[PDB]
């Protein structure tokens, strides 16, 4: 099947140009589809920006008049978006999506890439480990945590044991404070597996090329 | 432009039950070629919108037959024969008959399931954060239903509201429960000036609040 | 005739993507030419990056393998350059140029746009006026000056009286000091026209959206 | 890749005189269609490269006939019947026969004209720069020929070399002269500790150096 994948900056400064790329696999872009760029704003409102179909024909929403350009590179099977003079209003989640030109079916969207328009400077995050106490290390199960504080811009991808520990995990949406994001995450396992088996918090923050691990070690005696 | 009006805004449904949502366009969507470019999409929590219905009433590629689109002219309806846990998320209608193509406002489907009390856990600041001059007391309330829940912080018996930050996860697409994290941030000095730190949760699953706490110096 | 004009960022940070645009006027891009992107490095060495011809066909130098993409927007009659994972080595002057596909004649280049790959932060310039003394305000002619110090990145466009005073002008190449550029400019007029007629130094610095004027007033008594 | 070797590296010529430069390719440039994709370009100071010769020996669009390209195989020559002031700049050859297309190293043509002494001017720091904690003494030496020139700074008679920065303009494409600016930067304090500031220029147009100076407190 067809699969799309977006890539681009996560942060762009006011008045600059936004440049995004969408790599397509499993189908030639010069056949059948309409390759669209759609964005989703904070309140979850969706807006169609435009497309370029299999024959290279383009069409874009008038709400973006003279600021948008959609091109393609048939050699690398990718299409692009160029948005000039961005302002904080352009902050949203950008998606690429292909729908069949003829009837609009077999539509496939990429994962989306967050784009922030701000003057604020990129700040790496701090990762603090959250170990329980001794009253919960004696019972049914155990909950461990990971605190990621003060970073910018979004997002950060967080995993436990580099991704092998997926179940019993909860990563909460980040909250903006002091122009810095804070996000927490908890993982739950059997009260008899930890600390026998190390549990590590892996935090990644693209905007600043940061990647730090944080092992969850027991408080007090170790 | 052609405006797409969706209703209801939100909607709660028991698992194994049918559902039905509306999308009304301010302009006819059938074009001169007999086709009606109208699509229905489902955006599960954390995912991107995915296909369901195309051509107004046609089941899209690989979509469970439980979904059925219908209607013509300006009134379109999406139906689900029997809701499943993974059907939760926001449904959107999208018209491709009139340039510029526009989406509806979306309709949020909440899954209805049995009540579930929260598993609460509390965490003192980390040694590392402390040496940095900060202090955060984190409390987790996981896998509960319904979404409504009230958490209260108490420092040595007195309620504390300032410096508290909360964050909720969307309904889980597997068990249909909700989770939340409450965080109390204080200056290292104010933190070390007190001893008792409590996290109080009130939820319809118990008339008496769920309490979790700790005192500095112990574990 | 055909005329090209480049536009794009003046500063880009390491590991990011460079995105440039070339607007073409006086001829359709879907006819006859080969639309090239060429760059010139500090020592004045030229390198051919690639092209996209009238039919949309592309070709790029292997020295940029998998980092370059050249597309076009026939609607706005523009073509573009996308260069991924730039490093300080990519710092150069980027030009767009069209040559006839068939024989290589009627070639036309744009003015060029300076591109700097650095971590250094954008800094607006300081503009100090340079008035003579009283020993040269009594003689043949008179020379006035304008000092532009400590800015980044290049360039700054400098003019006298918003561009009406063009003759007898000398704007010297900037010199990099403390990761900050310094540039001076002198203008010469009849020893009897100034200060009867105000002379102003107009300094513009895109990278920081700065535009400041500096009138040249006589020292001491005024 | 096909390497293009240009010679000489630089070159000086009197106005009204002929010139001739070479470009040698490491590989034949004639292709299977009888064409030789070889172009000659002139990049005047501050401008972008501009067309001259195409197809190895063909006068390009709107180019003065004074320019003539010739040669075949791997040896190509550019000739100028009689140099004019605006012919100064760097000449480049560019081959489009072998992918990837490459340019030669360029050849710089300097114009020969009558000697011309420099018009020197000196400038004390500005009130504004002073209040900022800085001090720059700027000196200009405009429209001189030849390019060779030596400027010396003296603070109260003593030579000062540290903190001096110079910048020269390329040969002027109209009068063929050169210009230069010399700047002495000092701390506000060191500047206010001295009185005499002199700018000394030595150039073949006078055996005695051109001197310009000023003393704080006057004008
Ligand atoms: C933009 Si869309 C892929 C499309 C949009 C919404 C619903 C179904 C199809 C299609 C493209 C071809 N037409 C002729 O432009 C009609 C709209
Ligand atoms: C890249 Si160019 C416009 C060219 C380059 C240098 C000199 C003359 C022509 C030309 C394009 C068509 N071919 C067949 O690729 C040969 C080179």
């Amino acid at each position: 099947r067809v699969q799309l994948q977006q890539s681009g900056p996560g942060l762009v400064k006011p008045s600059q140009s936004l440049s995004l790329t969408c790599t397509v696999t499993g189908y030639s872009i010069t056949s059948d589809f309409a390759w669209n760029w759609i964005r989703q704003f904070p309140g979850n409102k969706l807006e169609w920006m435009g497309y370029i179909n299999y024959s290279g024909f383009t069409s874009h929403n008038p709400s973006l008049k003279s600021r948008i350009s959609i091109t393609r590179d048939t050699s690398k099977n990718q299409f692009f978006l160029q948005l000039n003079s961005v302002t904080t209003e352009d902050t949203a989640t950008y998606y690429c999506a292909g729908l069949l030109w003829y009837d609009g079916g077999a539509g496939s969207w990429g994962q989306g890439t967050l784009v922030t328009v701000s003057a604020a400077k990129t700040t790496a995050p701090s990762v603090y480990p959250l170990a329980p106490v001794c009253g919960d290390t004696t019972g049914s199960s155990v909950t461990l945590g990971c605190l990621v504080k003060g970073y910018f811009p979004e997002p950060v991808t967080l995993t436990w044991n580099s991704g092998s520990l997926s179940s019993g995990v909860h990563t909460f949406p980040a909250v903006l404070q002091s122009d810095l994001y804070t996000l927490s995450s908890s993982v739950t396992v059997t009260s008899s597996t930890w600390p026998s088996q190390s549990i590590t918090c892996n935090v990644a923050h693209p905007a600043s090329s940061t990647k730090v691990d944080k092992k969850i070690e027991p408080r007090g005696p170790t | 432009d052609v405006v797409m009006t969706q209703s209801p805004k939100t909607i709660s449904v028991t698992i194994g039950q049918p559902a039905s949502i509306s999308c009304k366009s301010s302009q006819r969507l059938l074009n001169s070629n007999g086709k009606t470019f109208l699509n229905w999409l489902l955006q599960r929590p954390g995912q991107s919108p995915k296909r369901l219905i195309y051509l107004g009433t046609k089941l899209d590629s690989g979509v469970p037959d439980r979904f059925t689109g219908s209607g013509s002219g300006t009134d379109f309806t999406l139906k689900i024969s029997r809701v499943e846990a993974e059907d939760l998320g926001v449904y959107y209608c999208w018209q491709g008959t009139h340039f510029p193509y526009t989406f509806g406002g979306g309709t949020k489907l909440e899954i209805k399931r049995a009540d579930a009390a929260p598993t609460v856990s509390i965490f003192p600041p980390s040694s590392e954060q402390l040496t940095s001059g900060g202090a955060s007391v984190v409390c987790f309330l996981n896998n509960f239903y319904p979404k409504d829940i009230n958490v209260k912080w108490k420092i040595d018996g007195s309620e504390r509201q300032n410096g508290v930050l909360n964050s909720w996860t969307d309904q889980d697409s597997k068990d249909s429960t909700y989770s939340m994290s409450s965080t109390l941030t204080l200056t290292k000095d104010e933190y070390e000036r007190h001893n008792s730190y409590t996290c109080e949760a009130t939820h319809k699953t118990s008339t008496s609040p769920i309490v979790k706490s700790f005192n500095r110096n112990e574990c």
